[PDB]
């Protein structure tokens, strides 16, 4: 069988799976009173793409398409086409385009823009609440609030680039936006489809390891944790190593390459999550230089040495 | 189970109008988009039109905008698609379809021919 | 040791090694009458990272650290830091900080900054003129024009997002950006140290292969073409590979993988760049489940054939 | 020393701790994609009642105290008073009051009330929006909704008894209750506090079991399962006894008498819930006369045998 | 063999076996004047249930089946189902269902019903007079006064769910119920059978003590006092602990846990019934946290300290 | 670290008219019910009123119904007590208390005195 192994990243070198964005940290706490359902950095270990999860950091919380102005406001609505301009289908056997923004939250970027026939290019700031009910991505309709009511031709080229995210001011600080809440892809009382699953740890004593970064905030008091499951390299490396999962788990240790001191080990497991044997939350102290290290295939019965 | 049973196919002129139903049964219905896919001769399936839960968002084929019309009763539990000014390159089979959870579901489809030509025989 | 490769990716599931946006084409042209040499996307088919070039594709044309307002002015000193907010180190080995910009031109995007007591947060508007006297990221000093003369606190962690570059629409349309014109990293009248080495074809026939993708435009007629040498999906697979060059020249097949057929063959040179056999302007008509193929290592005197 | 035990009752004779109905049937599933923390039927094994948890059946989504007219509506706010009539007080280390409902839902009842000076009484049609901005228990103000603007009277004892649930049938079939979302026991935008904790299973292979009922229905198509996490008879056998746990684990197996024979063996883990060895969704099929048995104790790490 | 006990629960911990409502105090009075034959809340010491005395307390006062409508009125008969829906069966050795009202009187509460083929549900005020000769339970059959004449449905569950007793305001107050009036179970001129015994002291200076609830009233000037003479938790206790009787009379003393003071004593009797020695009607006035404990066995002759 | 700080107590006559507050901080303050309780000698603590975090729910003990008024500012993360018609047995320690999680917390107090 093909090795398994994961690539040789510090935590510094890879981006988060869930917005285009460095990860920053290793963290770890409780989880069983929220659901972790995240859309992207999903992967299995022998590379099978899960969910809304596509292979470039870059179109993560991206949109692209033509957009009809909302007479009366500074609304428009996007008809989405895929990341390569072709017609997007709605009847594919996935949750919504992938690289959609898997959380409900104000997302603010801005929307550009150019005419075809003399090059002309116009760049607006907008904001996405993933929350509306006319945020509807998996049937091609996503609402932008934007800073204008004219600038926008109809049926050219238009792309939303993400920047970071926003809060209502004058509400209670941190609230939103709300990371483990899944947007209705599809708008209003309509359930998602094609789901990849929850995940939980499933052993005495185990939590979630999350790669986690800060992202930008642009107004307000938001939350700007962001967990993902799999940093995006290791998403981009399983798809393209494709070595079969020999157990139900593949055991990594976090080792320092000065020293060869292992700092802690866990549980990759095969359907492309982590877990540490930790209770409690805790943000993880590790060396810049640090870096994960496949070392064995083990069982879901494995314990794992206390980090 | 679940079942869809598609309904109101015909030859028709161009330019004429057509409505198309869909019968579904085994599931609220209420809940899940439904969409319409067209299959003509000599190709595969293609998108039509989708439309919600609650019918406030829609949308449709760049090839068929303007002219069809997608809309669902969900205590009787019906998908329809009102289609006018047919062209001939809308003639197919139109399916309904929708999923549910990790699986989907289609429909046997009914089939819809827009020509001038009125000799056909199997 | 390892045989080397390329990643299965095609053009479209990659990215632009220069600015953080997909790639779209492939395009050949010559480039005699004008100096190739880019900063970013730079990487020798063993794995060495050149020039400015980094590892993420979202911390290309990216800045943080902590600003100060210029009186009277809409405009903003960032004294840079590094990517995790370490001070800046401006006698390291390189031209600039791993990511700056590696040409002379206007790119507009977003300020954003956080209040660390607090988490109050903020976003604005801002441009970055590389060209400008101001433009100095080799000493860790890099100007802003942004839309504000009052939002932005000292002392307080700001990074800079980038989404398109403009043009002054009132003279000669797209005469900036000019992609191929390097800045000056330390500022006026001073030489670039550091540098990865211009880049020529010798072979004769041959013209570099070009990785082509189109920035947003956010204002005016830009010239919008962005030509990089590698995807930055090679530079990342080159560096974890680390598979040793057994010639100067890697020979690599397009193929398209439905049928097997090969569209083009080309040279993949050691030191990180592609040439193909054609004279003259052309954009590549390609399938799009292409991808590339190493098929051998070949000598110095090896005749591609025709492109 | 004393010996832990669980009684000796079948579970169609003993009674739902979530709502005062019998329980029914014996349900198991996975719970990943969703929070399993409810707040009645929350006891240790060594008899800590915890959350909203009380003693008495009957009690459970009973509320009582004086009304207070909503001028211009058929609604009333109930201002509450403990089960046994005395003051409430907002400030106890509980979520809400004893017995208050811990799911968001229509719940339809009767409110019911006698005049001190005469005797003479009035019932009438009652509904309480447990997710309404103005169902706030915790700080004693519950909004019901009646069919009269005129008939109760002001301080005056007044007890509002539950009947079942009900849906708007204009909409989804199925869509409420959700018996799985907490309602804010304080009103709009106001976190829970003291909560029993979420519960999960911690070993492979293991889901919840869950030990269901089927509430009335008053009108439209409500989803009428609900499942607790404890009989509301082993709440009040695990007080009276007070047994202390030996382990973190209690073994039981449920055997029929009939023949001695197991049926099947679960973990009843020491903080009060039930988990058995099964993957999928599992209507328990169960003899009669079927009860369940403490045998030993375990721990967390014991493999059950498949259920 | 097992040593004999009562719980430790005070007063208003517990709940009324003759309807699902809490207890609220002690009472006793003389009851030489009727015959005292209740048939809910029956059970010897050492747990052998007696009447229609079933074990949990929701169950009280609660029917269920199908119904069928009276033409021309808006009367229904319930056909009754035991508790799992299946047939109820008259020729098991009870007065009546179990749980069955046992007085005559008025009791309002709700039909719910649901429509097994697609979930549609109802609910509809309802009245049972207990004292109709369309009363017949033991034989399976009971009548609902309701407010409709065509909502519900032949063959569908349906739930009748107690909340309170109404009296004609007309007539002269507190009328009815009346509490020590057993129905005729199986309607006119028919004999009811297997009934628990008629209770009265024997000993001279004696009454029973009786554990009393107010029950709510949904119209008129109803008797709402409702006595019982075990608590639903003894009735529950002695079945799980079935410690046989040393004597006929088991001397209980009700203490205050803070002092350790006695406050009385009074004769548990074997056959399910409390004495003590008073003379008069009297609401005992007791710390909201005494309970009772088991002291000693005494027989028939045993003389009490006075109340 | 969780702080709550009440001040606007002092020696008033019956009748008079006072103004609590309490400065909150290392919490977000809006999104948590905020309480006022008072504390009298040789008398264990006793509830005086609730709020919740928009300020539409509140409630009062039954001795100090309509005469005594809670209410909250966010942003500044202060409660306020408005006390009127002042009576001598309001005499006592008031104090401004919240619960966080499972965790309950509680100024040191103000002492308000109404006499004579």
């Amino acid at each position: 069988t093909k090795p398994f192994s994961v690539p040789v990243l510090t935590v510094e070198e890879m981006t988060n799976s869930r917005f285009p964005i460095p990860l920053e940290k290793l963290f770890t706490g409780p989880s069983s009173a929220f659901v972790v359902q995240p859309q992207n950095g999903r992967c299995t270990t022998d590379g099978v793409l899960l969910g809304t999860t596509q292979l470039s950091p870059v179109n993560i919380c991206t949109f692209r398409g033509d957009v009809t102005h909302i007479t009366g406001s500074r609304n428009y609505t996007m008809n989405l086409a895929s990341q390569n301009w072709n017609d997007y289908d709605p009847t594919e056997e996935i949750p919504a385009p992938l690289g959609t923004p898997d959380f409900v939250g104000k997302i603010q970027g801005v929307l550009t823009q150019t005419t075809r026939t003399d090059g002309s290019t116009r760049g607006h700031k907008a904001t996405v609440y993933t929350g509306s009910a006319d945020f509807a991505p998996k049937l091609g309709r996503v609402q932008f609030e934007t800073d204008t009511d004219r600038d926008f031709e109809a049926n050219q080229n238009t792309k939303f680039t993400p920047v970071g995210v926003i809060q209502d001011g004058g509400t209670t600080h941190r609230n939103e936006p709300q990371q483990w809440v899944l947007p209705s892809y599809s708008g209003r009382n309509t359930h998602n489809v094609h789901l990849a699953p929850a995940v939980a740890p499933t052993f005495p004593g185990e939590q979630l390891l999350f790669f986690r970064s800060t992202m930008p905030g642009c107004s307000g008091y938001p939350n700007m944790d962001l967990d993902c499951l799999l940093p995006q390299e290791w998403v981009q490396y399983f798809y393209q190593e494709a070595a079969p999962a020999q157990s139900d788990v593949a055991l990594l240790r976090f080792v320092n390459p000065d020293t060869g001191r292992v700092l802690f080990e866990c549980k990759l497991h095969k359907s492309g999550y982590v877990t540490v044997a930790h209770t409690g939350q805790h943000d993880l102290v590790i060396p810049p230089n640090g870096y994960f290290r496949f070392d064995s295939w083990v069982n879901q019965f494995y314990t794992l040495a206390p980090m | 189970q679940v079942q869809l049973q598609e309904s109101g196919g015909g030859l028709v002129q161009p330019g004429s109008s057509l409505r198309l139903s869909c019968a579904a049964s085994g599931f609220t219905f209420g809940g899940y988009a439904m969409h319409w896919v067209r299959q003509a001769p000599g190709k595969g399936p293609e998108w039509v039109s989708s439309i919600n839960s609650g019918g406030d968002i829609t949308n449709y084929a760049t090839s068929v905008k303007g002219r069809f019309s997608i809309s669902r009763d969900n205590p009787s539990k019906t998908l329809y698609l009102q289609m006018n000014s047919l062209r001939p390159e809308d003639s197919a089979v139109y399916y309904c379809k929708t999923q549910l959870a990790n699986r989907d579901y289609r429909g046997q489809g009914t089939q819809v021919t827009v020509s001038s030509h009125h000799h056909h025989h199997h």
